[PDB]
């Protein structure tokens, strides 16, 4: 993923 | 007079309040009369149930959106896996409704909660933009629980939508106060990750807030790094408690954990102090931060007394954030001077890093000029350099008043040939110093290997202003 939680 | 919450799990909302001294002092702003009243908070995250009996009441859809499919309506996507579920949990920590019978209570429990529906799905840097950009002129605080990879080899931050998003909110947004971004500094503790690697938290208009454990150490996920501003509890082993706060399915929760809940408690934190004093900047209550957070019983092996004499970590900033110092402080709060911006080209040819590399440079910031800087705010080392083994590196910045601030520790998994192409590393640890005179950069091999590299490009920019100093601490 590019961002994550 | 005053009376605290009578929810049924506020008793065990002990980073709120306790008799311990181990708490966010926020019954005592509470008790001032603040309780979030007329400030607009916003998560930016994979949803908010906004229908939740802990939420409901406070929720504002004109602080929402859903950038994932593009409508008004933030509602987590349900899946077995209750994958969403992320978002409504920060929301709860900011706004949950108080003495209404149901879970516990939000730091601001009566401010309006909203929340942005961006990652559940690919989040671009477009996606991220829209969501940091949306309303604000209705929203104050934004609140992040979101970043980068923390596998401990990635150095990425915005690009350049997200970037102006920011420049944007701070400069135009509330009415030219500038928008409040409040973010996770990251959980790549076990990865031994750097938050400045991460270019959100790095960044000068985001105040990055990391954890501390109930019983005052730094978590297995924390990450240490120069940007971190100020900490909140969070989660820490399993005999520690955890964050109390609605949970998907119009549940609750006593376990909800890692960065991800330090940077809501701040956000609330934060929409108390903006309710004592509304016409605060985004500058002034990064001020605010520096001035009222409090290292007592946190534990770490780096705390260290910048130039000014407040005591600063890398894990922790300033240390725990203080609700009831914050909204005392604020009411008769003057406003900070305009922010200047002094740029030093450090370098007059390229170094070999080697084994170390030590660069020395007197500074005078831009003395007689109208960017004159005797009151730092934000430093930078904006550095440029090739090197065969990224995470062998370890860089120190020290401050002409002695403050050494760690811009990058060895990453043992960033095994990386790109080095770094203008990374602004920057450190809040010599707040309020005067930074003329000698800064002196240090870049270390810290591994036996024989490694080799160029720095290329130094620029120290410094923020600050020439006006308003405290006698030090
Ligand atoms: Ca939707
Ligand atoms: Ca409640
Ligand atoms: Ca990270
Ligand atoms: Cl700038
Ligand atoms: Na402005
Ligand atoms: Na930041
Ligand atoms: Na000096
Ligand atoms: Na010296």
């Amino acid at each position: 993923r590019r961002r994550v939680r | 007079v005053y009376q605290e919450p009578t929810d049924p799990k506020f008793p065990q909302q002990w980073y709120l309040s306790g008799v311990t001294q181990r708490d966010l002092n926020v019954k005592a702003a509470w008790a001032q009369g603040y309780t979030g009243h007329g400030i607009v908070v916003s998560i930016l995250d994979d949803g908010i149930e906004k229908n939740h009996p802990d939420l409901a009441g406070n929720y504002d859809p004109g602080a929402s959106f859903d950038v994932n499919d593009q409508d008004p309506d933030p509602q987590p996507r349900y899946t077995q896996m209750n994958d969403n579920r992320h978002g409504t949990r920060c929301a709860g920590e900011v706004a949950a409704v108080a003495n209404n019978g149901v879970c516990g209570v939000g730091v601001a429990y009566n401010a309006r909660i909203g929340g942005v529906r961006m990652l559940d799905g690919e989040v671009t840097d477009a996606v991220e933009a829209r969501s940091l950009g949306l309303n604000p002129n209705h929203i104050h605080i934004y609140s992040a629980s979101w970043g980068p990879e923390d596998d401990g080899k990635t150095v990425d931050g915005p690009a350049r939508l997200a970037e102006e998003a920011f420049f944007r909110g701070v400069s135009q947004g509330r009415g030219g106060l500038g928008s409040i971004f409040v973010w996770a500094s990251g959980n790549g503790g076990r990865e031994h990750d750097s938050c400045n690697c991460d270019g959100y938290t790095n960044s000068i208009y985001t105040l990055s807030i990391s954890s501390a454990t109930q019983f005052g150490n730094v978590p297995w996920y924390s990450e240490a790094c120069s940007s971190t501003l100020a900490t909140t509890y969070s989660s820490g082993n399993q005999n520690e408690k955890q964050i109390v706060t609605t949970d998907l399915r119009q549940k609750c929760t006593e376990s909800h954990t890692g960065t991800s809940a330090s940077a809501p408690l701040a956000a609330g934190i934060i929409a108390l102090t903006l309710e004592a004093n509304k016409n605060l900047t985004w500058r002034d209550m990064q001020h605010l931060v520096v001035q009222t957070s409090k290292p007592a019983h946190l534990n770490a092996n780096d705390w260290a007394t910048n130039g000014v004499g407040r005591k600063v970590s890398h894990s922790y900033g300033y240390g725990l954030l203080d609700a009831g110092a914050m909204v005392a402080l604020a009411q008769n709060w003057t406003t900070v001077a305009p922010q200047r911006k002094c740029i030093i080209d450090i370098l007059t040819e390229p170094k070999d890093i080697g084994k170390r590399l030590e660069v020395r440079k007197t500074v005078t910031a831009c003395l007689g000029e109208p960017n004159h800087i005797t009151r730092l705010e934000h430093a930078q080392a904006r550095l440029t350099l090739s090197y065969n083994r990224r995470g062998d590196l370890a860089i120190h910045l020290v401050s002409p008043m002695g403050t050494r601030s760690t811009l990058l520790a060895a990453r043992p998994h960033d095994y990386s040939a790109d080095g770094f192409n203008d990374w602004a590393f920057m450190t809040t640890h010599s707040w309020d110093e005067d930074p003329s005179g000698e800064w002196v950069l240090e870049i270390e091999n810290t591994s036996e290997a024989n490694n080799y590299g160029t720095l290329t490009k130094f620029t120290l920019v410094l923020y600050g202003t020439a006006s308003g100093s405290l006698v030090p601490r």
